[PDB]
């Protein structure tokens, strides 16, 4: 059993959760998967795309390109004499994922907030278990700061954006859990 | 318009109204320059016109076909002409027929069965002869030479109702060496299906993830536990399957009902222990546990 | 030559008129966007009857359809068929050793 | 940047925020690089309030004044339709009367 494995299993069903409210809550605005264009946020940010592959898969070395933000942050989640850099970098580029993602749910979320009535809001349970799995993958984990505005935005713009992203980390969070399955065996 | 499929040859699109003028289409040859050229359509000497250049309307399919560029008595140059019908100013598709299961419009059905890239698309068309397909693929459109594909075949011959549907596949590999982990662009197919003087084309964008259909399970073996009712199962990953295992797993759901009514249990384990009753079947069946896939065929041990 | 029109002349040397009994009710219609059919009806019996449906393109140059004791036939935009512009189409059967001719109809033939 | 709208932007006239009483000018714009692939006189650009069509313009400037909205938030959502393909969904404003 690995700890990080089951964070990462429990970010898997809360964002599996999480979906399906939004498909059934926003019954107009198009949530399917047909209907939304996959956009990742980080798609020049991480490595993860890269780094994160089984030692077996990744060869060459070459496509890792000049150790593209190769932070490297030491963490509880591995042990610093343990593993590979492969899968330091990937451990470093997944935490970089999550605080990508928070910071922006937390954005979504405080906007969604104002709304007269409570249509859609972010699940608690699945941002806290953002903030856990972040802690166990870094040491120096940066907790985001209550995030408000003095005015009201237009909520249609964010419902849209909202059900981009959901899918989006959907796709992000199995990759997770295939690499913690990987180094738990 | 006009435009050039391959070299000699040149699809012409035509809108399909009753009594429609035809578009000017203009021949011209690629040859050392002969006073005199004659032109034929038939390959009957009848003469369409004479010099390097013929003018020829193409209001209807009789009127394309391969001109034929000849001088002096040797053929100077080939001009074959196709047609893509054009119908309330909606592409014409009656080459290939609409299946219809994932949705309306679908005439091409793709699978893979491993993370490799490895995929085969499907496409049924009830057009007995004079038949041609030509197949390309791409990741994304930035890829250039991204994908491989092989060559149509004929797979089956089929009689449903009396039409006898045809179906022929393609082969069709990623050739990235570089491995990646996801992907952020769908593989694009197109199919641009040929049938004597008419052209048409098909375009299907899918992710190898989704389009994944496991094989059955492999070396499924009932083992019966000493002194007790039930019977343990045990099963293995198959070899096709990409590896490691680890990282990219399988979800086995396995149905008792043989020959009550849904006996089906889903279990992680490649081991699970089931009453047998005499008279029935047990069956194991896989799917990719991570995201929704298509579901692998009953693999069945007698019991 | 085969399941298309044929431009040539067909085989039997004299279209005359043979007998009272005619081919009737010749009639075309669209069964898909590529698939058509004509329905003819022979008014006297015959054991060996041969029926031919023969066309004329606006353009005059008319070919026979070759087609054996049938009432109907079917054809795709590329049998040589006009599909768009005006065509008639006519049927005739030798039985007897007298040719028939069924009344000429032009019909769009794209409805 | 995430873009929830890319086809086209739709504007509110004064705001999504109106008076009980107030006429709203829901006025949809596509941009002109994207449209229909192909011009037919047959694409149209709806606009949708709870999916029920309230106008239809084949050009890309569309313009509306809805009157007597209720207490509530009204989805006026802005599809394409075109000649074969099923209707794109390209932006829309969500307005609450108060
Ligand atoms: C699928 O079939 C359609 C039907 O022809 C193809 O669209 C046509 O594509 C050709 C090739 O690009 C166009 O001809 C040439 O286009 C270039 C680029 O615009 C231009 O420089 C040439 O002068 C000529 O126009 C043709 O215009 C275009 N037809 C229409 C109505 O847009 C399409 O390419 C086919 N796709 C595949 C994958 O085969
Ligand atoms: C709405 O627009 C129309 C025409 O564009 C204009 O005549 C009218 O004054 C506008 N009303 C408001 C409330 O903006």
């Amino acid at each position: 059993m690995f700890p990080c494995l089951h964070h990462s299993q429990n970010l898997l069903r809360a964002v599996s959760n999480m979906l399906q409210k939004a498909r059934q809550t926003l019954e107009f605005y198009p949530c399917t998967s047909e209907e939304i264009d996959h956009e990742d946020i980080t798609k020049d940010k991480t490595s993860t795309v890269e780094a994160c592959l089984p030692l077996e898969l990744t060869k060459n070395e070459s496509c890792l390109n000049s150790r593209e933000t190769s932070f490297i942050t030491n963490g509880s989640c591995l042990a610093s004499r343990k593993t590979s850099f492969m899968m330091a970098l990937c451990l470093s580029s997944i935490y970089e994922d999550l605080k990508m993602y928070q910071v922006e749910f937390k954005t979504m979320n405080a906007k969604l907030l104002m709304d007269p009535k409570r249509q859609i809001f972010l699940d608690q349970n699945m941002l806290a278990v953002i903030d856990e799995l972040m802690q166990a993958l870094n040491f120096n984990s940066e907790t985001v700061p209550q995030k408000s505005s003095l005015e009201e935005p237009d909520f249609y713009k964010t419902k849209i954006k909202l059900c981009i992203l959901l899918h989006a980390f959907r796709i992000r969070a199995v990759t997770i859990d295939r690499v913690m399955s990987y180094l738990n065996a | 318009a006009i435009w050039e499929l391959k070299k000699d040859v040149y699809v012409v699109e035509l809108d399909w109204y009753p009594d429609a003028p035809g578009e000017m289409v203009v021949l011209t040859c690629d040859t050392p320059e002969e006073d005199g050229i004659t032109w034929t359509l038939d390959q009957s000497s009848e003469v369409l016109g004479s010099g390097k250049t013929l003018t020829i309307q193409v209001k209807e399919f009789g009127d394309a076909g391969q001109y034929t560029c000849h001088k002096g008595g040797e053929v100077l140059s080939h001009s074959l002409l196709l047609l893509h019908k054009k119908e309330d100013g909606i592409w014409s598709t009656d080459i290939l027929k609409d299946q219809k299961e994932p949705k309306n419009k679908t005439f091409l059905r793709c699978e893979a069965k491993n993370y490799s890239g490895r995929f085969t698309c499907w496409w049924l068309t009830t057009i007995s002869t004079d038949l041609t397909f030509s197949v390309k693929s791409s990741r994304g459109s930035s890829d250039p030479q991204g994908v491989t594909c092989g060559a149509a075949t004929l797979s089956a011959e089929r009689v449903r109702g009396d039409n006898k549907e045809y179906e022929y596949s393609v082969e069709c590999q990623e050739d990235s060496a570089c491995p990646a982990a996801e992907e952020s662009l769908p593989i694009e197919v197109m199919v641009d299906a040929v049938h004597k003087l008419k052209y048409e084309n098909y375009t299907s964008s899918f992710f190898i993830r989704d389009i994944i259909k496991p094989d059955p399970p492999k070396n499924l073996q009932l083992k019966p536990l000493k002194n007790s009712r039930q019977v343990e199962v045990s099963w293995e990953y198959p070899d096709t399957w990409s590896t490691p295992h680890s990282y990219f797993s399988l979800t086995f759901c396995v149905q008792v009902q043989g020959k009550e009514k849904k006996d089906r249990v889903f279990t992680d384990k490649t081991s699970a222990t089931v009453i047998c009753r005499k008279n029935a079947s047990i069956s194991v069946r896989a799917q990719d546990r991570y995201y929704s896939s298509s579901w692998s065929e009953w693999a069945s041990v007698p019991c | 030559r085969t399941s298309e029109c044929c431009f040539q002349d067909p085989p039997y040397p004299d279209a005359d008129s043979g007998s009272a009994s005619g081919p009737r009710d010749l009639r075309c219609y669209r069964i898909s966007s590529d698939r058509y059919e004509c329905s003819w009806q022979y008014e006297g019996p015959t054991a060996g009857v041969s029926h031919f449906l023969r066309c004329c393109l606006s353009s005059g140059r008319c070919c026979y359809f070759a087609a054996g004791s049938a009432t109907r036939l079917q054809f795709s935009d590329q049998a040589g068929v006009s599909v768009l512009y005006t065509v008639t189409l006519w049927v005739e059967s030798w039985a007897r050793n007298q040719t028939e001719k069924s009344p000429e109809v032009t019909l769009q033939l794209y409805n | 940047k995430i873009d929830a709208c890319k086809r086209g932007d739709v504007t509110v006239k004064p705001s999504h925020v109106i008076l009980l009483g107030s006429t709203v000018n829901i006025t949809c714009s596509l941009k002109p690089r994207q449209g229909c692939f192909h011009y037919s006189r047959r694409n149209k650009l709806i606009l949708y309030k709870f999916d029920r069509r309230i106008n239809f313009h084949h050009g890309h400037s569309l313009n509306s004044q809805v009157t007597g909205l209720p207490l509530g938030t009204t989805l006026f959502v802005c599809k394409l339709a075109c000649i074969n393909s099923d209707e794109i969904q390209i932006c829309g404003a969500e307005i609450f009367v108060g």
